[PDB]
């Protein structure tokens, strides 16, 4: 009882772990895209819809996660 | 339509005709040739037992037409030449399925415009035209010269 | 898929007792024999807490192989007061207890709605 | 045979092909003439709108498988899809799988019955690259000249001559199939610059191709003649005869 | 002629007019400028979908 | 008994380490396509196809482990 | 009670993990912007404008968890 | 007894391990393929073969894990 | 007794980490691989050699590995 619910927030505390690798996939991503805007600047405007739209999925995770956080708090 | 037992070196990694002998029998009149020995893949490259299983199917729900022939060219006059008792059970096993055999007769050509293909029976030297809408053989040898100038090989070519 | 598993889903609830009804009596009792087993190896100080788990191998055991073991170690370190007094014991003030006092986890089980006996 | 037909004069083999944009459907059908104010009825009653859905789209739905009803009465669709259909809806009320599995079937048959009740259409592209590629065809017709004076297209019914195609023999095969899936028809074919005359008589069949479960082609020319007529000239051209075709390819037998 | 776009629901300004120069002057520093194409109608969707051996299309 | 309740609940949670890895998987996979597209940007359709192919992979695996987690959680 | 907040205080600590992570990820950004601007100096705004973007969406991820972790902590 | 079982449904979890470096071992992968392809796509088929073997051989690792996951957790 | 044999089951979890950084190790080697060949690729079939050679050594660890787990988990 007292116990299985300790696990559940803590698993809820899990869910912050896809939020730090997301910072540094995301600065990553970003890194590149200066490198790769500084190799070919004429190209910037396909660079940058793929560098947001990437974001996107990598923060969908992220999302994703919540989700599965407050479901084993609350299912 | 026309198969063999070894992939050429003109293939690349896209191709996979060899796959499309056995699903591709829509219909049509089959010859598994075997040559003269003297040949490679005697007994491991015989494909004729589970074509028939896979070749039974599609006669039960009319993928492959009902008028259809499927028979084993042999050159030889047994499949199995150094064993008796695997040649007895081949012949034994391919009646009970009902598959037909014709000995003495090897593949001569082919032609790939009307897909004919010209036997003949060393036996009685009497060559015939058959159509065939799926053909498979093994490839057949050949015995290097290099190996009888030295006067090493015995006969049929091989090694002494 | 959702037609057959929402049917073998439904003949395990009607059905299923037939090849599974044995493993439940067993894990009953055996969930019951173990637990009687715990009371007879296990420190219980002058309330009925398991305080020490960790005394032997064979109490760490017993502990977790338990059911209610879990829950009057839980409820008394979820009693306020409980732990309250402890906190004073641990500084030297200590004294005798009555059976009133005794019961104090078991007043603070039947307040949250359990079902317990000996009050 | 055209199966979706409804009172429209005009443009008969392209009804069901064209899809309109029209919001509703228009007031009158397409004039054969020029007529009179009078003629037509201004403010047309009410509900007008959804009438005429019924008579010009539901309708000839309708029709067309009520005129082609004859290749969805098999054992399959009339004795197998409605028995699996109740054996599972006296469970319904247990639980929502029964449900399902006893509306599937339906929807099954459904999908048979869309599919084989709808008009014969063949790849008329590949037929006119076929006929403009031979010399005694071009002769007399070209694309710019040549006009359509008659078209008929339609399955043939039952199983055909048990020499000629013994696969539709298989037990198996006609517990799913009443017909054949094969079709006859012709072309009346007219060309404005010479005045010649032809009808393109053709018989198609579904072929296998190049795959081992999927058809090829479910419509393929096996027999392709034409009977050319000129001024004073008559010529008959085989473009694709069936002694010779049949011994190649042979039917696929659809099943479902 | 504007009862015609009206009852034809072409609300989309410009899009029967060859030169939409009132178009352009809107756009004149509009993001991913563009004028509207031509005789464009606002209930038309010409969006297609395939599947392939690959997701998503590919 | 109700410590292996626990503990199901606890791999639920770890369940959330692919999600982590899922999303600097994705960045550095779009990392590279802004790289790959500067250095060559006729090529787009390739490069961009193979893109979202890997990162269907990479998120099957995410997708496979919250099954197991499920699975796991009730078996 | 006072259990289940030591493990939400506990899952508050957890929060710190994505605020290391954004560290990392930021070293990185401001390197690739360091070294893409060495390569093509002429566009200096443009990189820099797109290099602090990417520090906003770390931010994003760190005060998320601050969130979810202040939620959980009285929640 | 229970405790060994409570590893047991442990030791399950722990399989998830290999599922997430095999995500990102992917991106990685075809991060690399990505680059590869711009810089000489003429090999694109011979390219992306390898990639999908590469890969081949690491699912071979991922369901190795979960088969001796079943196997501990029965065995 | 009952602990020991947990630890030991617990040991035999433990084999799966080689295999994650296995997956991952493969994902790079066969990533240069592909970089590499497409640099050079008219000697695809000495790279390629050198690649497979590489993959087998990663599995004698993974195979030494479960060799190990089985050993201790019965000796
Ligand atoms: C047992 C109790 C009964 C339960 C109630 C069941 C209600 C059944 C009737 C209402 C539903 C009808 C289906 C509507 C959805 C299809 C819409 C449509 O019409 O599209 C037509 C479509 C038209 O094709 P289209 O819409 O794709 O467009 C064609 C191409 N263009 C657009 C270019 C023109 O045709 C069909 O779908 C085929 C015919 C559909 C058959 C529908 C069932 C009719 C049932 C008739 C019953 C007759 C016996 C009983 C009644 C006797 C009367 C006295
Ligand atoms: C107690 C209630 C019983 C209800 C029965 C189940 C009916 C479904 C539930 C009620 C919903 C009713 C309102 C929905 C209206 C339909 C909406 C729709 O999208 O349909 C469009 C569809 C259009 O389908 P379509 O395939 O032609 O085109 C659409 C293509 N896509 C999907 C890509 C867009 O038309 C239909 O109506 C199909 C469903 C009809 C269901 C008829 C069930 C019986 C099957 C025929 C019996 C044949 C028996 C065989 C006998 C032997 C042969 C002689
Ligand atoms: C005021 C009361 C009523 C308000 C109602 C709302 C009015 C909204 C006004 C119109 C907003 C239109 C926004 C369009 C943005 C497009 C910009 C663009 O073309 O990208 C060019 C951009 C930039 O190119 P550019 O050349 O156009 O601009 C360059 C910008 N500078 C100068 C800074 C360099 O490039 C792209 O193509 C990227 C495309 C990304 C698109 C992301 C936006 C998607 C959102 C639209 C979909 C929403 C659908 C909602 C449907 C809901 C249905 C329920
Ligand atoms: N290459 C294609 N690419 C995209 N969509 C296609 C393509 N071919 C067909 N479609 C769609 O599939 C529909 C059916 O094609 P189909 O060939 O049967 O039409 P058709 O009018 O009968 O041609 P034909 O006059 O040669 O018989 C088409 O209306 C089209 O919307
Ligand atoms: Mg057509």
């Amino acid at each position: 009882m007292l116990l299985v619910k300790a696990v559940k927030v803590l698993v809820m505390g899990g869910c912050m772990l896809p939020i730090a690798f997301g910072a540094l996939g995301t600065g990553v991503l970003f890194a590149g895209f200066n490198v790769a805007l500084s190799r070919n600047p004429e190209e910037t405007e396909s660079l940058f819809n793929n560098t947001l739209m990437g974001f996107a999925l990598i923060e969908t995770f992220i999302f994703m996660s919540i989700g599965l956080g407050f479901f084993v708090l609350f299912a | 339509p026309v198969y063999a037992n070894r992939d050429p070196e003109t293939w690349r990694s896209a191709q996979h005709k060899y796959s499309k002998y056995i699903s591709n029998f829509k219909s049509g009149d089959g010859y598994f040739c075997i040559p003269e020995y003297p040949y490679a893949g005697e007994v491991e490259c015989f494909n004729f037992f589970v074509s028939d299983e896979v070749w039974k199917w599609a006669q039960h729900h009319g993928a492959l037409s009902p008028k259809h022939t499927f028979t084993i060219v042999n050159a030889n006059e047994k499949f199995v030449h150094y064993c008796d008792s695997a040649d007895a059970f081949i012949k034994e096993r391919l009646e009970k399925r009902g598959i037909r055999v014709e000995y003495n007769t090897k593949l001569l050509e082919v032609h790939q415009d009307g897909q004919k293909a010209t036997f003949i029976n060393t036996k009685t030297g009497e060559k015939s035209v058959r159509d065939y809408n799926n053909l498979y053989s093994i490839v057949p040898s050949k015995r290097q010269e290099f190996l009888d100038k030295a006067g090493l090989t015995n006969g049929n070519g091989l090694l002494n | 898929g959702f037609g057959c598993f929402s049917i073998i889903n439904y003949l395990y609830g009607r059905y299923g007792y037939i090849i599974n009804e044995s493993s439940q009596k067993r894990a009953a009792q055996d969930l019951l024999d173990n637990d009687m087993a715990a009371d007879k190896i296990l420190f219980k100080n002058r309330v009925g807490a398991p305080t020490r788990p960790l005394r032997s191998l064979d109490d760490m055991m017993a502990f977790l192989s338990g059911s209610a073991t879990y829950d009057q170690l839980a409820d008394y370190a979820s009693y306020n007061h409980a732990m309250d007094v402890n906190q004073d014991q641990q500084a030297g003030l200590d004294s005798w207890m009555s059976e009133k006092d005794k019961n104090m986890v078991k007043y603070y089980q039947r307040s949250l709605g359990k079902k317990v006996e000996g009050i | 045979q055209m199966g979706f037909s409804s009172d429209n004069p005009y443009n008969k083999r392209w009804e069901y092909k064209w899809k309109h944009s029209y919001y509703t459907y228009p007031r009158d059908y397409e004039h054969t003439e020029v007529r009179k104010p009078q003629d037509s009825k201004d403010v047309p009653p009410i509900y007008f709108a959804y009438y005429k859905d019924f008579v010009d789209r539901w309708l000839p739905g309708m029709n067309m498988w009520w005129q082609r009803r004859h290749r969805i009465f098999d054992k399959f669709n009339v004795y197998f899809l409605p028995g699996m259909s109740l054996f599972f809806y006296q469970f319904a009320d247990l639980a929502l799988g029964f449900k399902i599995m006893a509306a599937f079937p339906l929807f099954l048959a459904y999908t048979r019955i869309r599919d084989k009740t709808l008009d014969p259409d063949f790849k008329e592209t590949y037929l006119r690259d076929m006929i403009y590629q031979n010399p005694e065809i071009t002769k007399y017709f070209n694309e710019e000249t040549i006009h359509v004076l008659d078209y008929e297209f339609e399955y043939l019914p039952g199983y055909l001559c048990p020499e000629k195609f013994p696969e539709y023999q298989n037990k198996t095969w006609q517990f799913f199939n009443t017909d054949t899936a094969q079709a006859e028809g012709f072309f009346k074919f007219g060309d404005v610059e010479s005045g010649a005359t032809m009808t393109l008589k053709f018989k198609t069949m579904p072929i296998p191709g190049k795959f081992r479960y999927q058809v090829g082609e479910p419509f393929y020319f096996y027999d392709l003649r034409a009977e050319i007529k000129c001024d004073g000239v008559y010529k008959e051209v085989v473009l694709v005869d069936e002694k010779e075709s049949l011994k190649k390819i042979r039917p696929f037998l659809f099943l479902i | 002629e504007l009862e015609e776009l009206t009852e034809t629901h072409n609300y989309i300004p410009g899009a029967k007019d060859d030169v939409n120069l009132r178009g352009y002057l809107a756009t004149q520093f509009a993001w991913g400028k563009k004028v509207i194409s031509f005789y464009r109608h606002p209930a038309d969707d010409f969006k297609c979908a395939k599947a392939t051996k690959n997701m998503l299309g590919r």
